[PDB]
DNA sequence: CAGTCCCTGTTCGGGCGCCT
DNA sequence: TAGGCGCCCGAACAGGGACTG
């Protein structure tokens, strides 16, 4: 019967400061043992420990930071704070808040932990994507299978939903994780179908990007040379 | 600053099997060690505290062993979720510390990289751009190489890539490489060959295309 | 002149003088703190200086606890304490909580200056003096007096037991389930709620304290490993009697079988029902120790019989509040200490073994002195008195650094005895 | 001048009134001598005549300087003294060189008529009431009472002690920084600033004296090592102990003995290593005081070998804080024990001597600990430190001792020196009962109305002996039969007796003792390769006990 | 047990030594 | 002479344990 939620701003421009509500229910930040961790993760790497408030306001920093770190609770509310300053892309990362306790003598661990918020540092304009079909050319299909591919590329922000077929093709799909270029994403999905079905058959990349409100469908249409 | 390692980067193995891990510290830690499950979604939970004390709810197959400065971690016979990355953290002295954690996956019978390349296509040439998609599918182990040729001639100015994850299903990679150019330097040669390195086939794999 | 409320009037037992004490040396660490917990305190004007026209004095020391990590400073008043009783032992002494003992968790408050407050009796004086070393032996000695009630005297919880008890009318009124217990310069509180809760019940008495003078030292809770500030509450229930037990071998050597006689024996004078004649008849002549004797159906009849008998409740053991207490102490072995606790002889209330503090450094002297202590709180939960010891060590080792590892308000009366293995009898296994 | 310090109020033993004492006639040549005196400390201050209604009176006569040739005053104040109600001295100990710290500037001074020139309590007087007689049989001799401290008072010492330091009281808390040790009357100043400055304080302070009364006459040294304090020498970067004349006469008489022991004594807090309990034993007896006494050799190596390292210059130097402490112990004859205590090298701070033996039956490791538990304290009261050591005993000693025993111990941060003689247990008890020996039963009994009893065992193998005592006790016989079973028996043995006594004293690992039995009884013990005892309840009825008891038992009553 | 001796540990008092 | 402290000795002291009648 406990858990915990980080609210965030999800995406933060450079050189400007944030702060991560979690939002707890089932412990009073009041009652001796416990006290709230502020976990960090960035894209790919593993944990890193940034803060420990605890209920006697004896708050511990990761001394990296503790420059541009602060703690805080409303302890009424169940709520605790962070605050980092002078935000860089580098500090672009998932963050996670966890019920730190202690037990007892011994025993002093994070019991239990939130989900985590995407916190994301670029100076980019949400802007939608630009889609391009991946139609093999000069090895034209035998038979057997082939593989199509999808091109997503120059959006901002994450994320993109894709989908083939309108949903119908889910099978041999790969969509690839997504990577900055020019601090603008762009990613690939790649979808394997045998020839008996293409391009008899329609074979189209759904391409959807939430944030500014699009949604493009692209028809792989083999290539002519 | 107590530096915690896990030496272990990527490990796999397979159900029914019995594994251990090893959280390194950097000094006598008295056993202040804590270990973290990290499942592929991303949830984090706790195993064991105090190196050797079952976390409430956590499945017998887990036990803690460790002194001084060498921890291990090992789980009885793997069932379908233990399979995830894993972490130790360390609280003997602020600052607390992770160690790098140990990705525990999945051991497959090895197979190779099934390789794809692409054109630019029409549109992204028509708006003044290029790039050449070239696809690695369900390879098996993950380490693998590419290299971009065009006309014979090696490049790496413009090569960008994204490796997935273990596929839960079929315990394999796939792996997405991009080479973006320009379409005045793409209208300015011919060949563009993708090369692929798997620990299968001495030979490269590849596959390749002149406009 | 701190209060103008009536300085109550003590006289010290008839024919006895006030306490003519040495000053032992004192660690240059300790007098620092000593002085100036001292000079601090005259200026307020609890204290006054005074000069060798005083024939009395004791000793004073201070203590950095490890609870707070503030000096406190320590006057060893028992000889007053000794020579001052017809007062606050029959006269007017504080009550025992019968169930203070019956609870799960219970906390010790220093409310030690809530004594500075209140006027010493002007006659009286004169009996607290006190002087402060100098190293090296810089300078003579600087000695001074309490004009208010001094911090562990028998004395003055008796005293401020008027308004000590009313502070507490709200608080006890207001929280019923709760216990609370003065013993001179301490308040044992008591609950049955969770840990989280009780902690949180002392928090705020400490407030209700605050809102009227009585201010209470500020423990320290560290975040880093040892947890030490987790055992600050007591458990009155961990707290179990420590029975003897005789051994079970499968075959017993002639040896064995004379030591299991004399346990056995020695038991004898504890519990009456122990006979000894059908097992010893089995060693009648001179033989080599070492001879396996076979133990006879008529004789294992009452070794296990016996032994039936070492897991109950002494011979109809009562306490007599108005006799003193006595506490034995028998280093076992590898950090392993036993007890007894007992009014009169073989009559023990009851009988234990403090096991050992992690952090004992393999010291013998600090792990008994400890022992002393947790042994003394003890007996003040259980029957609110001190027991005088009889410490396994020599006098002149033990007062070489019993100070150093002492971390209390209070000191027990004790005495050295080297009293050898008389019988595994309280017992090792 | 007199000082305008408080007068300290000090009463009499309660329930006694003042001294009435009778004056013994003087001469008229003592007389008119004392007349010269007392006007002279009259008009000083120091005393004043008194009335008729006054009671009391303390003894007074005069006598000469035969240097001089001049008189001298001297009262009587005995009675006064039995009187006098008592104090709670103030001076604690004496410091010590060894304590001081190398100071850039150092000066030291004395004090003139330091206890006539502080007030007597106005109230007790009346008391120190004396009378100087007149030449004949005529008018009442002149009478006087003290105003300032009577000297050889019981309370002067203390009075003026107390009075000194709450004179410095607000001089210290103004210059902080500059370390005054007063001892009764002198001062030893020093501090780390300019030859200069310096004195411009310590002027300062003459000035702050002056003020209150207490004269610093010109017998104070300045810039002027060897400063001469305590008896001490002190050197800038050193200090020696002013030499020390041991005594060589022909022929020795107790008293002489005693002249020359204390005079050592107070050598070894300087001189390495010094043997004592040689010629200390000289004394003992029910000796008298001027009965004459053969120097015996093994109390004349003693002396020998001692003259000769007083002879060697020696020195000591001053204390460092950052460099913590350092004590080496080293063995030394039956019962002497010798410690340098220092920070640097080979730059002793202080040397001692330990001999007291605490205790009848006693072994070495017990001493060794004594001895740290002393040099311990001895510490804290110059350094109020405790000291790191270098002990002549292997922590494998150690270990097994304070594991064993059943008494607790302990022992502070120490390393093991290797520099015999060594320390360590010489036998060794069994855990369990041996096979390939006998297992004697011993025993042993007395009849006090008689000083009489017999004592000796039985063996499993049917084996027995009982040789009879006279002019002992049970206790010693039960500590006898112990002593055969340890003759008539190979190198390994299991023994039991019934005396916890006898049985608790060999547990104890004793290696030296008193009575020679114990001595003894250690001997066989160290001699054999296996022993073990066991004990049982006498008269409990215990197999092989029954056996030797009545064996032994031949007179158990009248 | 009630009255007594044995034994060991500690306190005290005397000389001395040193200091002021 | 006073007060302090140190050493070394022997006496009266106190308490536990064992004995006897
Ligand atoms: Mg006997």
């Amino acid at each position: 019967q406990i858990t915990l939620k980080e609210s965030g701003p999800g995406i933060v421009q450079p050189s400007q400061p944030f702060r991560l509500t979690c939002t707890f229910s089932g412990f009073s930040l009041s009652t001796s043992g416990i006290g709230v961790t502020w976990i960090r993760q960035p894209s790919g790497k593993g944990l890193e420990w940034l803060a420990t408030i605890w209920w006697d306001d004896d708050n511990r920093y990761n001394p990296s930071l503790k420059s541009r770190l602060t703690v805080s609770k409303d302890t009424s509310n169940n709520q605790a704070f962070l605050n980092m300053m002078t935000v860089e892309t580098a500090d672009t990362a998932i963050y996670y808040c966890a019920q730190s306790a202690i037990t007892s003598v011994t025993d002093s661990a994070m019991d239990h932990w939130g989900q985590g918020t995407s916190v994301t540092v670029s100076s980019a304009k949400t802007t939608p994507p630009s889609v391009y079909p991946l139609a093999p050319g000069s090895a034209a299909q035998t038979n057997s299978m082939v593989t199509l591919g999808c091109l997503v590329k120059g959006y901002f922000p994450e994320p993109v939903t894709v989908t083939w077929n309108s949903g119908s093709l889910s099978s041999g799909v790969h969509t690839f994780p997504a990577v900055l270029q020019s601090d603008l994403y762009t990613l690939s999905s790649s979808v394997t179908v045998p020839s008996s079905t293409w391009p008899s058959e329609t074979v189209t990349c759904n391409v959807a990007h939430p944030a500014s409100s699009t949604k493009v469908d692209k028809k792989i249409v083999p290539a002519d040379c | 600053d107590i530096q915690m390692t896990q030496t272990t980067s990527s490990l796999s193995a397979s159900l029914g099997d019995r594994v251990t891990i090893s959280c390194s510290a950097s000094q006598d830690i008295s056993s202040y060690l804590n270990w973290y499950q990290q499942k592929p979604e991303g949830t984090v939970k706790l195993l064991i505290y105090y190196t050797s004390s079952l976390h409430s709810g956590v499945p017998s197959r887990f036990s803690g062993s460790g002194s001084g400065t060498d921890y291990s971690l090992t789980i009885s016979n793997l069932e379908p979720e233990d399979i995830a990355t894993y972490y130790c953290q360390q609280y003997s002295k602020f600052p607390w510390t992770f160690g790098g954690g140990t990705k525990l996956e999945i051991k497959r019978a090895d197979a190779a990289p099934t390789v794809s390349i692409f054109p630019p296509s029409s549109e992204q040439l028509t708006s003044g751009g290029a790039s050449v998609v070239c696809f690695l599918n369900n390879f098996y182990p993950k380490d693998i190489n590419v290299k971009w040729k065009i006309d014979g001639s090696e490049r790496q100015n413009g090569v960008l890539n994204s490796w997935t994850d273990q596929d839960s299903k079929d315990s394999t990679y796939s792996m997405s490489s991009t080479l973006t150019l320009t379409k005045d330097e793409y209208e300015r040669h011919n060949s563009y060959t993708c090369e692929a390195t798997h620990k299968t086939s001495t030979s490269p794999i590849v596959k390749s295309f002149n406009r | 002149p701190i209060s103008p409320i009536e300085t109550v009037p003590v006289k010290l037992k008839p024919g006895m003088d006030g306490p003519k004490v040495k000053q032992w040396p004192l660690t240059e660490e300790k007098i620092k703190a000593l002085v100036e917990i001292c000079t601090e305190m005259e200026k307020e004007g609890k204290i006054s200086k005074i000069g060798p026209e005083n024939p009395y004095n004791t000793p004073v020391f201070a203590i950095k606890k490890k609870d707070s990590t503030k000096w406190r400073k320590l006057v060893d008043f028992r000889e007053l304490n000794k020579r001052t009783q017809d007062f606050w032992e029959v006269q007017l002494g504080i009550p025992h909580p019968a169930g203070l003992k019956k609870k799960k968790s219970v906390t010790v408050l220093d409310v030690g200056d809530a004594y500075f407050s209140v006027p010493l009796d002007e006659d009286f004086r004169k009996y607290t003096a006190f002087t402060i070393p100098s190293i090296n032996n810089e300078t003579p000695g600087i000695r001074y007096q309490y004009n208010v009630l001094p911090q562990g005297w028998k004395g003055s919880p008796a005293i401020f037991q008027s308004s000590m008890t009313k502070i507490l009318e709200p608080f006890k009124k207001q929280n019923p389930d709760i216990v609370i217990y003065q013993y001179m310069d301490d308040l044992y509180v008591g609950s049955d709620l969770e840990i989280g809760q009780h902690r949180t019940k002392i928090e705020e008495l400490r407030q209700h304290l605050l809102r009227w003078g009585l201010t209470t030292p500020d423990k320290k809770h560290q975040k880093e490993p040892p947890f030490l500030w987790m055992g600050y509450e007591l458990h009155p229930d961990k707290w179990t009697v420590q029975p003897i037990v005789l051994p079970e071998k499968d075959s017993w050597t002639v040896n064995d079988i004379q030591k299991l006689v004399g346990k056995l024996n020695w038991a004898s004078q504890i519990y009456p029902g122990i006979k000894v004649r059908q097992l010893s008849k089995l060693l009648r002549g001179t033989k080599a120790l070492t001879e396996v004797i076979p133990l006879t159906e008529e004789a294992e009849l009452e070794l296990a019989e016996n032994r039936e008998i070492l897991k109950e409740p002494v011979h109809g053991v009562y306490y007599d509040p108005s006799k003193d207490l006595i506490a034995e102490i028998q280093k076992q072995g590898q950090g392993q200490w036993t007890y007894q606790i007992y009014q009169e002889p073989f009559k023990n209330l009851k009988t234990g073994k403090y096991a050992r503090m992690r952090g004992a450094h393999t010291n013998d002297v600090k792990q008994l002195t400890e022992a002393v202590q947790k042994i003394t709180t003890e007996s003040i939960v259980i029957w609110g008195k001190t027991p005088k010891f009889k410490l396994p060590i020599q006098k002149e080792t033990w007062e070489t650094w019993w100070t150093e590892y002492w971390q209390a308000t209070w000191i027990p009366e004790w005495e050295f005895v080297n009293t050898p293995p008389l019988v595994k009898l309280w017992y090792q296994l | 001048p007199i000082s305008p310090i408080e007068t300290v109020p000090v009463k009499l033993k309660p329930g006694m009134d003042g001294p009435k004492v009778k004056q013994w006639p003087l001469t008229e040549e003592k007389i008119k001598a004392l007349v010269e005196i007392c006007t002279e400390m009259e008009k000083e201050g120091k005393i004043s005549k008194i009335g008729p209604e006054n009671p009391y009176n303390t003894p007074v006569f005069a006598i000469k300087k035969k240097d001089s040739t001049k008189w001298r005053k001297l009262v009587d104040f005995r009675e006064l003294n039995k009187r006098t109600q008592d104090f709670w001295e103030v001076q604690l100990g004496i410091p010590h060189p060894a304590g001081l710290k190398k100071k850039k500037s150092v000066t030291v001074l004395d004090v003139g008529d330091a206890y006539f020139s502080v007030p007597l309590d106005e109230d007790f007087r009346k008391y120190t009431a004396f009378t100087i007689p007149s030449i004949n049989n005529e008018t009442p001799g002149i009478r006087y009472q003290y105003n300032v401290l009577p000297q050889g008072w019981k309370g002067s010492p203390a009075i003026f002690q107390s009075s000194m330091t709450k004179i410095l009281e607000p001089f210290k808390k103004q210059n902080p920084d500059i370390v005054i040790y007063q001892y009764m009357d002198d001062l030893y100043v020093g501090s780390d600033l300019e030859i200069g400055q310096h004195r411009t304080k310590i002027e300062e302070l003459r000035q702050h004296l002056l003020r209150w009364g207490l004269t610093t006459p010109d017998k104070k040294h300045q810039k002027e090592p060897p400063f001469l304090w305590m008896g001490y020498e002190l050197h800038p970067d050193k200090w020696t102990v002013q030499p020390i004349v041991l005594p060589e006469k022909d022929s020795w008489t107790v008293n002489d003995i005693c002249k020359l022991v204390g005079k050592l004594n107070w050598a070894s807090q300087i001189y390495p290593g010094i043997k004592v309990r040689q010629l200390s034993k000289l004394l003992r007896g029910t000796k008298a005081l001027t009965e004459v006494i053969p120097l015996t050799e093994e109390a004349e190596l003693e002396l020998a070998e001692n003259r000769e390292i007083l002879k060697e210059p020696v020195h000591g130097v001053y204390y460092d804080p950052s460099k913590d402490l350092i004590a080496e112990i080293q063995k030394q004859g039956q019962g002497q024990w010798t410690y340098q205590i220092y920070q640097e090298p080979f730059k002793n701070l202080k040397t001692g001597k330990y001999a007291r033996m605490r205790g009848a039956h006693t072994n070495d490791v017990k001493q060794l600990t004594e001895a740290v538990q002393k040099i311990t304290t001895e510490s804290i009261v110059i350094w109020g430190k405790t000291p790191k050591f270098k002990l002549p005993i292997q922590k494998e000693t150690w270990e097994t001792w304070w594991t064993e025993y059943w008494q607790a111990t302990w022992i502070p941060e120490w390393e093991f020196v290797n520099t015999p003689p060594l320390v360590k247990l010489w036998y060794q008890l069994e855990k369990e009962p041996i096979v390939g020996a006998e297992t004697f039963y011993v025993d042993g009994a007395a009849n006090r109305e008689t000083k009489l009893g017999k004592a000796g065992y039985v063996t499993n193998k049917g084996r027995q002996k009982v040789v009879p005592l006279t002019n002992t006790t049970n206790q010693k016989t039960e500590l006898q039969a112990i002593y055969l079973a340890l003759q008539d028996s190979g190198l390994e043995v299991n023994i039991v007796t019934d005396s916890q006594y006898a049985l608790g004293i060999i547990q104890a690992q004793p290696d030296k003792s008193e009575s020679e039995l114990v001595n003894q009884i250690i001997e066989q013990l160290i001699k054999k390769e296996k022993v073990y005892l066991a004990w049982v309840p006498a008269h409990k009825g215990i197999g092989g006990n029954e056996q030797v008891d009545k064996l032994v038992s031949a007179g158990i009553r009248k």
